[PDB]
């Protein structure tokens, strides 16, 4: 899975 | 007015700079011209003085040049994280489709480590952990023949770059512009992402006309500095696969093994 992704999503 | 417009969005990804970013320009150059009020940063300049400091500014059996190269990626982590909150303040960009957003990220985060990194540097060498500590160039020249040359070419691009004198505010809209790169591999709508940085550019073009009104041709020098850095990185990333290749037992953290993934 993307760790970016995760960054990208949490406020 | 549309000027106008153009001065409130440097203001707005300058505020978000400062929010995103703990040490600053301004605060590195004060730590290191030595105008801060602030504890000095240690200095590394040799085996003993890492070995004294190395706690300070932080156990394992690695050897010296391992663990100095893996210190230098873990910065690079939290760095990322900076550059992705910072990126998430630029407007339009949260609207971007996400797996756009991840290309754009994957693919500017090194390019805007470089840009930042030299912040930190001058001629001598370089602040780590927040400016607490200062390891100088020829110490990092001195490291084993692989890692010996790993910093030396940010020193080059940096020297080059700090004589162009930008601050902080000119550098939150180069590395705003920089993000919004169309032409990144794999992106899936890119009319948006050219929109957005259209928008910077010209906001970029006129903070650099008023703010360094004697600097002949500026703009087109740091457009050009958006050239070196894909190159920088290019580098840096074959030096990786050679040190990957004779090197053993190399633990990349998984924020970079995903942006390094090709």
């Amino acid at each position: 899975p993307s760790l970016l992704k995760k960054l990208l999503l949490a406020p | 007015p549309e000027s106008a417009d153009l001065r409130a969005l440097a203001k707005h990804l300058y505020d978000s700079y400062i929010k995103s970013f703990p040490l600053t320009k301004a605060k590195a150059r004060a730590i290191l011209t030595g105008k801060t009020t602030d504890k000095s940063p240690f200095v590394i300049y040799d085996m003993n003085s890492l070995m004294m400091g190395e706690d300070k500014i932080k156990e394992q059996s690695k050897e010296v040049a391992i663990r100095i190269f893996q210190g230098c990626q873990f910065r690079s982590v939290e760095a990322v994280q900076e550059i992705t909150e910072y990126a998430k303040s630029i407007p339009g960009f949260v609207n971007l489709d996400l797996n756009d957003q991840v290309t754009l990220l994957k693919y500017g985060v090194h390019e805007i480590i470089y840009t930042m990194l030299a912040s930190l540097m001058n001629k001598d060498g370089v602040l780590i952990s927040e400016g607490q500590g200062f390891m100088t160039r020829e110490f990092l020249k001195s490291l084993r023949k692989p890692f010996g040359d790993f910093m030396e070419p940010k020193f080059e691009f940096a020297v080059k770059f700090n004589a162009l004198e930008l601050d902080d505010s000119d550098l939150a809209i180069f590395i705003a512009v920089i993000i919004l790169s169309g032409d990144r591999p794999g992106l899936l709508n890119v009319k948006p992402i050219e929109d957005i940085q259209d928008n910077l550019l010209q906001a970029l073009e006129l903070q650099l006309k008023l703010n360094h009104p004697e600097s002949s041709q500026l703009f087109a020098k740091l457009l050009q500095k958006m050239t070196d850095l894909r190159q920088i990185v290019t580098e840096h990333v074959q030096l990786l696969q050679v040190i990957k290749k004779t090197e053993t037992d190399m633990s990349l953290h998984p924020l970079l093994q995903e942006i390094y993934k090709d």
